[PDB]
């Protein structure tokens, strides 16, 4: 897939992404938060279409992811992230997409989630985050 | 609160 | 470098 | 003064002030890296005129700033900054301004300067640095 | 207060 | 189960626990680099007895853990960590304990881990690392 | 390395 | 004069120190907090005698140091610190030594000062901070 790094943020605003109840996640996209103002970061989009898309929008500052899961699995021969699930202090996003597979998570004890990086071919094919306190 | 922090020095000049 | 660094944690899908 | 808070980024490319040989520091806009893209920071002017500007343009990422001096003193009977001196891996910037007062000077041994906050009436009235590894 | 922080990821296992 | 905080330190020289295969993650003591010396954290032991000790030795500063993963699940009604896996940049130790029940893995791109927080009781209850650069 | 990094600000003194 | 290192720990505790008013700073030594443990700091001591010695304690973790300040200055035809003043959140304690020379301060906005580096041969030659938040 083609890798995206939209690097590091103030915070997050809000999460736009897209799935497939029948095969992963798509498109994924995110409104940062840059020193008090909203900074939209760059779409990025699955070489195919069909997906359900679906909004986020967080009550920043106040509201705040404090745990991301999901599950990875095989989709037509290749490794992607077929759901997440965003849970914030306030609200439980999702699961979006199919919950199935080899599941992950990560709870957040102390600090934030400040950006996102990762590769979308057909699908999400990999992400990572960025953390401070 | 959703807002990160960074170590900050100063300030130099009036107080 | 003049690069600013950050914690990250991941991947989380194909390696 | 106005006061001002451009807050944290990645990192600085390029920073363009002004002053007067017989006052003090002035006007103050910098141009910082956002994730590898020039992000161009509000200018912070001062109420008045009559300021000679000068750009420092950094070659980054390779130049850095290792180290900021100056000095503060009583100007038409307020303390402000003035003068400013940025010394970088690779030349020396200033002294701009009037070398007149109290000095003093913040040497980084590890780490980086992402960021600046201060208060700008007719002059600098004062100034903070966001550091970051 | 005078306590450094530091990020802390977890827990896994009981809540 | 008995909560501990090791707190946070310089890194990870050694890490001791115990497990059975039947069972669980047992004793739980680590360790760590203050400063370039080595610093031994407090034993954590199980209310219970017989475990299967491991030592594992790191060969710091040149190794380091890059991921850790495992396994959660019930055991006599409890959730409890059921196995621990410690991959650093030379081997992958383990997995230590029972691979079964849910997994969880957090691989880390970039930063380091530099403490150890959780509860034990006739198990590993829970545990949560800290994380800096 | 497996070393963890803090700012430092500094030396002030001779050089 | 002989290079010291204590390194980063959690918060500083009580600081020791011995400083002559005819000429500069000469012992210092720290107790750092360690994950809400004392750790004592080794003493790194001037070559010489003769100097009159001072203990701070604060009132960790509700007092933290918020400025240091000081003065650089010849002595004996070295540059050395030959003063220091600690400015807390509540009371400020110093100065000590020889108010005369190059003064110098770091005010810290948001963080704090975890650890002490330097060189001290007759006199202190040069130190420098660890911040971290
Ligand atoms: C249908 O193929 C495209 O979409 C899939 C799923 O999203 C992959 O992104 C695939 O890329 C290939 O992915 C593997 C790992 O699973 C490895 O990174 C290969 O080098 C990469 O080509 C993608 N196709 C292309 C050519 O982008
Ligand atoms: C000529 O007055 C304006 O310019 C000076 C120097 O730049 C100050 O900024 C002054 O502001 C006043 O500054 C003091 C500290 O030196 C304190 O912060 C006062 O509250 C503030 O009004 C500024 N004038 C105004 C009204 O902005
Ligand atoms: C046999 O009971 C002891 O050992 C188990 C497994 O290690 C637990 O630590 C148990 O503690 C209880 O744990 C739950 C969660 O699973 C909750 O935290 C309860 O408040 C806690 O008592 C432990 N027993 C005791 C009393 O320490
Ligand atoms: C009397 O000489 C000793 O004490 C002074 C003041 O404390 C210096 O530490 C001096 O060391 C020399 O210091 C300079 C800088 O001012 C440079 O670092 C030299 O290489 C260093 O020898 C110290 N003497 C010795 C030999 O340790």
């Amino acid at each position: 897939g083609k890798a995206f790094d939209d690097g590091a943020f103030t915070g997050i605003r809000e999460i736009n992404l897209s799935y497939n109840k029948e095969t992963a996640i798509g498109d994924f996209q995110v409104v940062y938060d840059l020193n008090g103002s909203p900074y939209v970061g760059q779409n990025h989009v699955s070489f195919i279409t069909g997906f359900t898309p679906v909004k986020i929008s967080l009550d920043f500052p106040s509201e705040y992811i404090m745990e991301v899961s999901g599950y990875t699995g095989n989709v037509s021969g290749y490794v992607v992230v077929r759901s997440l699930t965003f849970k914030t202090n306030k609200k439980t996003y999702g699961p979006y997409g199919v919950t199935s597979g080899t599941p992950f998570n990560l709870p957040i004890e102390n600090g934030l989630i400040v950006g996102f990086k990762g590769s979308i071919g057909y699908w999400l094919d990999y992400f990572s985050m960025y953390l401070s306190l | 609160s959703g807002i990160s922090q960074t170590v900050i020095v100063g300030p130099w000049g009036a107080k």
